[PDB]
């Protein structure tokens, strides 16, 4: 039913090597060139990536900031409320972002506030104007 | 196998079933109730057994029936029928036996046998055994034909056949009991040695040998599964199919590499597309950091838009900073698949120049086995005779295989130095015209009832004819003669006064320089008690070395042997002999092979006898007069001595059945 293992012998293959007197030497020389083709296209992007690799020397270590380890709180001071409105104007509904901006409020109250002061802070306007961008 | 059932095996016969042969002589039995068939087979096996257990004395029908017991010895005519059928077709009382009942003084019928090669002598003994008048005509000054033994002093070396391939069902096995042949087992270990002079390492010897055998299997797959058996109208040879298999392996070796490195590009480019994200992200991070720094420089106390700006830029910077972190887990998730792939590359080559050269030695070995370039063997059929392989180890005849023909020729009428030049067969009989090989004007006329031709196939192939047929052989026979294959291999016999090789090894190889010279002296044999080494010339080398001075050839052997054993250890040879079998005009080759476009069916044509046309037109269809025996005539055992013998036994039975009647068919 089947060839010895590792021997590769498909009907398709055998035909393409018998088609003429040099069909064998032809198909074997096409893969030699298909392979040199890849070999130097590997080493091309191996160079391009080396270059790109160098521009990231140092990583982003100069550019980091320490962590605000800040115990979360419950009451909304006017400063925190004012920060919120502005975050909403610049973050839409991405509550996570807002929580990081205000810092001492978790997303549930961030996602809360939205309905408690919705009429008072004119949030529909704010979100409305944040939708035009 | 053992018992009466081993006798059937040892006679190349199914023990539990009746052969086409037997159905022909016993159509009653084989068409009758299965019980009788079982009775019949037991008497066949039991009779064969009796002969085999003592093949130095004739097995007479009475001696036979005495030993048979009831209920098998109830029907005396079935026993007589069986024993007669066996005796006739040489399954029993063949070879050299002591005759319990001496031959009738009055002979009946005259048979001329062309050639005293083994097939010749085997029929001759059998026909004489059956009360016929036989004369063998022989061109040479010695019997045995292609069984040719060198003798000088204590030196003995077969130039012809030299191996018995296993006594498991071999008729030679009976012969060896009858004739004293010193049968010496051949130890199969064979170390190859490259052209430099140094052993191939076991690691290499085995990985190449297994590739060879895998490659053979592959051709059988192309043959039988893909039916790759014709190519631009010509039939496919084994050699072609091996190239196509080696190529398709080489092609797939490159194929994997291309698939492999095209994985390295698929990843260098995910990397590349990722570095670009990482650079462009470091630049967004560089700008935001500047921006946040500038906003943290506005000293407090500030208004809330300005405090928003700090807090915002800070969240925004941290967002981008966590993105660049997740992207250096991914840069360090592709920078190591890449390293993994680089260390795990597929195989560099299919075979190296040094691989392909040891592979060529394994091909030389096939070219030896079939005495021909693999470009000429039929892909489909070259191995058609491998089901009939004998069991057991292979042997050599330490005292020279000529001892057997010489044994057979005893008691026979043999005209040596008698070259047949023309065969005339007519409705009323035959005459054979032969000459004296010494002086070709002395001319001989031999009249007879039938001619048995054991002319080698190369002789029969010769243009223009060495032997003329009058009338010419019919086209169906001459076409088979063209179609078939008669190849060539030769031997160099090296006679020394020191043993300087490993005595515990019987044979050792030499690996050649090119594919073209693969068979040139690629193997040596230490078979003999005396210090004789024997060198083979196979494949395309065979025919080309024949046009080369004997001394040059001996020189190359010495060189090869110097390289192995050191220039000091290898003396000058005392006696040297080179065969040139294609050159010999009484052979024109060594043995036959299944040429491409030939099949084992040609071997059957070769044996079918010839029946002349009627002398007087409208007279009844005459008897066949021309019969053919010899190696090229026995489908299931060609190109051997046992096969020659068997064809000789075969023709003696049908000639008798023709000219003495087969009383065992009623």
């Amino acid at each position: 039913r089947k060839p010895p293992k590792g021997m590769f012998l498909s009907q398709e293959d055998v035909e393409a090597v018998s088609a003429n007197a040099t069909a064998a030497t032809t198909v074997l020389r096409q893969l030699d060139m298909e392979l040199v083709s890849v070999k130097r296209q590997i080493q091309n992007i191996k160079q391009t990536n080396s270059a790109l690799k160098e521009k990231l020397d140092g990583g982003i270590e100069p550019y980091r900031l320490p962590e605000v380890i800040q115990k979360c709180n419950a009451r909304w001071t006017t400063e925190e409320q004012l920060l919120a409105v502005q975050a909403i104007r610049k973050y839409g509904r991405d509550f996570q972002a807002i929580s990081d901006v205000i810092g001492n409020k978790s997303v549930v109250q961030v996602k809360n506030f939205f309905v408690n002061y919705r009429r008072r802070f004119n949030i529909d306007e704010v979100l409305q104007e944040w939708e035009a961008e | 196998p053992s018992g009466v059932e081993g006798a059937a095996f040892q006679s190349r016969l199914p023990h539990d079933r009746m052969t086409s042969q037997e159905a022909a002589c016993f159509p009653d039995i084989i068409s009758g109730p299965q019980q009788t068939q079982k009775v019949f087979l037991f008497i066949r096996n039991r009779t064969l057994q009796l002969w085999l257990d003592n093949p130095k004395i004739q097995l007479t029908f009475e001696a036979t029936l005495q030993q048979l017991e009831a209920p098998y010895n109830s029907d005396t005519v079935l026993v007589h029928r069986v024993h007669s059928y066996l005796e006739r077709h040489g399954l029993i009382n063949f070879g050299i036996y002591k005759r319990i009942k001496p031959l009738p003084t009055k002979k009946t019928g005259k048979v001329i046998i062309i050639g005293s090669g083994v097939s010749g002598l085997a029929a001759a003994r059998q026909l004489q055994s059956f009360g016929m008048d036989v004369t063998l005509l022989e061109a040479r000054d010695r019997v045995g034909g292609r069984v040719a033994t060198f003798r000088k002093g204590n030196y003995v070396a077969d130039l012809g056949a030299m191996v018995v391939t296993g006594l498991g069902g071999n008729p030679m096995a009976v012969v060896s009991k009858q004739v004293n042949m010193e049968l010496a087992k051949i130890k199969q270990k064979c170390p190859l040695y490259e052209a430099n002079g140094q052993a191939v390492p076991k690691e290499k010897d085995e990985m190449v040998e297994q590739e060879f055998n895998r490659l053979l299997e592959a051709t059988s797959y192309l043959s039988h599964q893909l039916d790759f058996n014709v190519l631009n109208n010509k039939p496919v040879s084994l050699g072609q199919a091996l190239e196509v298999v080696i190529q398709l392996q080489e092609k797939h070796v490159k194929d994997e590499q291309i698939e492999h490195w095209k994985k390295i590009v698929k990843t260098q480019e995910e990397l590349k597309e990722l570095l670009n994200k990482m650079v462009n992200l470091k630049e967004k991070i560089k700008e935001l950091h500047q921006q946040y720094k500038e906003a943290s420089e506005v000293k407090p106390p500030r208004d809330i838009t300005a405090e928003f700006l700090v807090k915002s830029k800070h969240r925004d910077l941290t967002a981008l900073c966590k993105e660049y972190d997740e992207l250096a887990e991914t840069q360090g998730k592709l920078e190591e698949k890449l390293q993994e792939l680089e260390a795990n590359p597929p195989s560099d080559v299919y075979l190296s120049s040094r691989d392909r050269q040891i592979l060529d030695w394994h091909f030389a070995n096939l070219e030896f086995a079939n005495a021909t370039p693999l470009s000429t063997l039929s892909l489909k059929h070259w191995d058609q005779d491998d089901d009939f392989e004998f069991t057991g180890s292979h042997l050599t005849v330490r005292n020279g295989y000529s001892c057997v023909p010489v044994a057979l020729a005893e008691g026979l009428d043999i005209k040596l130095n008698t070259a047949v030049r023309q065969v005339r067969y007519t409705a009323s009989g035959c005459e054979v015209i032969a000459v004296n090989t010494r002086s070709t004007s002395q001319t001989f006329i031999y009249k007879c009832d039938a001619v048995l031709c054991t002319l080698p196939l190369g002789v029969l192939k010769q243009q223009p004819p060495a032997v003329q047929f009058v009338p010419p052989l019919p086209e169906w026979k001459t076409s088979a003669v063209q179609r078939m294959g008669f190849g060539n291999l030769n031997k160099v016999v090296l006679c020394f006064d020191r043993v300087f090789w490993d005595p515990s090894v019987n044979l050792f190889g030499h690996v050649g320089s090119t594919t073209a010279s693969r068979g040139e002296l690629f193997l040596f044999w230490n078979l003999y008690k005396a210090p004789i080494l024997l060198a083979l010339v196979a494949g395309e080398a065979a025919g080309i070395m024949e046009n080369i001075s004997d001394d040059v050839i001996v020189g190359r052997c010495l060189a090869i042997l110097k390289g192995i054993f050191g220039s000091s250890a290898v003396p000058q040879p005392k006696e040297t002999v080179v065969s040139r079998w294609r050159a010999d005009p009484w052979a024109r080759g060594s043995y036959s092979y299944v040429a491409a476009g030939s099949s084992g069916n040609d071997y059957d044509l070769m044996a079918q006898p010839i029946t002349p046309g009627p002398s007087i037109p409208g007279a009844p269809q005459p008897i066949p007069r021309l019969f053919f025996a010899g190696e090229h005539t026995i489908r299931n055992y060609p190109a051997t001595v046992h096969g020659a013998l068997l064809s000789g036994l075969r023709e003696a039975g049908r000639i008798a059945d023709q000219f003495l009647g087969a009383m065992y068919t009623l």
